[PDB]
């Protein structure tokens, strides 16, 4: 869940 | 009376962190699909909203404080807030004189009737440019826009967030600093302080006007069909 | 030796299905993220892909039967051919002078650097183009390149059809009026037929590849966030 | 699933 969240969070 | 060492930092490192993600030229609107003025806007809209998300993650990363959160409460504080930090950015583009946004060319000047054509009614549209000619009228420093964009992004009073006796501490912080700077640093603003808080609170009603009215654009794939990725995940109702 | 009545009329159906879904004038794809020239270009050729599923889709509800599916079957069959319904009607804007395909404008002509900007290697480029002038070449008619469109949309080796038979069967009727079309209407074309079969093999091979560049992609945030909604749905793995 | 897919084929 959230993959481009968690990618853009670092 | 006189700003600490360690309030005047985290003021250097948000209004730095702004300016990095903030540009003035808004040269990048250009990669956007273009205006056309059904739901018209839908696309150059969502793109801006889109973009300006990226660039609140970009914001948020570098608050003191907000990296060290786990990755849950990252998510959790940006899915809330996010739409309400995109209206307080977009004060910066905003023209009492239009009653508008001016992002540099006129097609990316956005009028009341441009957002409409996005699936937006004046239920939202109405409050919402309030709100903006009121902020604008409290003039407010460089300084104290960054932080109140940080004090919002900082709420422990948003669904999802497990840690709250931190982020409370760093929101506490950062209206300590915000309450000094206004004291000492801002002259003829002893009733600022207590009106930015009050513009917290119509972010809160903003918040969830765009969410009812999001809703309904979401349920119909013809215009959820036109959002982008980054838009459906964030606005979207999955909960990590 | 003369094509039936009813063999014509699956032809005028099918030609008319494809001029309302395929506008010559291009005059569309200024609503597209514009092209940059990383992934420079993955923006626009997203776009250009979400827009045409979107008329292989119209095109699909026309041809005689399709509709009569089952919603499942509809969606198994459209979710493994779109990608090689898109490499054939692109054959229209290719051109053996450029090799490239040329849509109106010189911005939206794509080289094979423009696609590689998308991310693709020339692993698929060289036998995408390599397609395309061996198509070019076959100087179909206007009826046999719709033909060859529908019955390679009606394939029922598709992974996740159900009803086998139904969709052999329209498959079946729409080769019969291929065969009989380039007999009696082609001139010097007894070998069209089979050439236009191998031609069906070769876009497996190329849906082969494109299947595990696009996965690649889609497995990076920062690339398949550039995706859209519709694209991220067909070529995405669900299972309805 | 198939959300917009199902929308688009009516
Ligand atoms: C966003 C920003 C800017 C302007 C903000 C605007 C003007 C266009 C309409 C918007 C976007 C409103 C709305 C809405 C919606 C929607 Si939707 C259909 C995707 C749920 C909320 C803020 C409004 C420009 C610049 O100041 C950068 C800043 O970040
Ligand atoms: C699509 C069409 C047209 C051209 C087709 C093109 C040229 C651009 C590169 C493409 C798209 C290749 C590719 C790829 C990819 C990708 Si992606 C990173 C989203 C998995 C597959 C077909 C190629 C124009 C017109 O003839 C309408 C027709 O429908």
């Amino acid at each position: 869940k959230h993959k481009i969240l968690h990618r853009l969070l670092q | 009376h006189m700003l600490s060492d360690e309030q005047m930092q985290i003021i250097n490192s948000l209004v730095e962190a702004h300016h990095k993600t903030y540009d003035d030229s808004y040269s990048d609107f250009v990669r956007f699909r273009p205006p056309v003025r059904r739901l018209s806007m839908l696309p150059h809209l969502a793109d801006l909203v889109s973009y300006s998300i990226q660039k609140v993650i970009g914001f948020a990363k570098m608050i003191p404080g907000f990296r060290d959160l786990t990755a849950e409460d990252q998510i959790a504080l940006l899915k809330s807030s996010a739409i309400e930090i995109i209206m307080l950015r977009s004060n910066q583009s905003f023209s009492l004189e239009d009653m508008s946004w001016s992002c540099g060319g006129p097609d990316f000047k956005y009028c009341i009737n441009d957002v409409t054509k996005a699936g937006h009614t004046l239920e939202l549209l109405e409050p919402l440019v309030k709100f903006q000619v009121g902020l604008k009228k409290l003039k407010l420093h460089e300084e104290e826009h960054v932080l109140l964009m940080a004090i919002c992004l900082l709420s422990p009073d948003r669904p999802g967030v497990q840690d709250h006796v931190r982020i409370e501490a760093l929101q506490d912080r950062l209206c300590d600093v915000l309450q000094a700077y206004i004291r000492i640093q801002h002259p003829g603003g002893r009733l600022l302080y207590a009106k930015m808080i009050q513009k917290l609170a119509d972010l809160r009603s903003l918040n969830e006007e765009h969410s009812k009215q999001y809703r309904s654009l979401s349920f119909q794939p013809e215009h959820s069909m036109q959002l982008t990725p980054l838009v459906l995940e964030v606005f979207g109702s999955e909960v990590s």
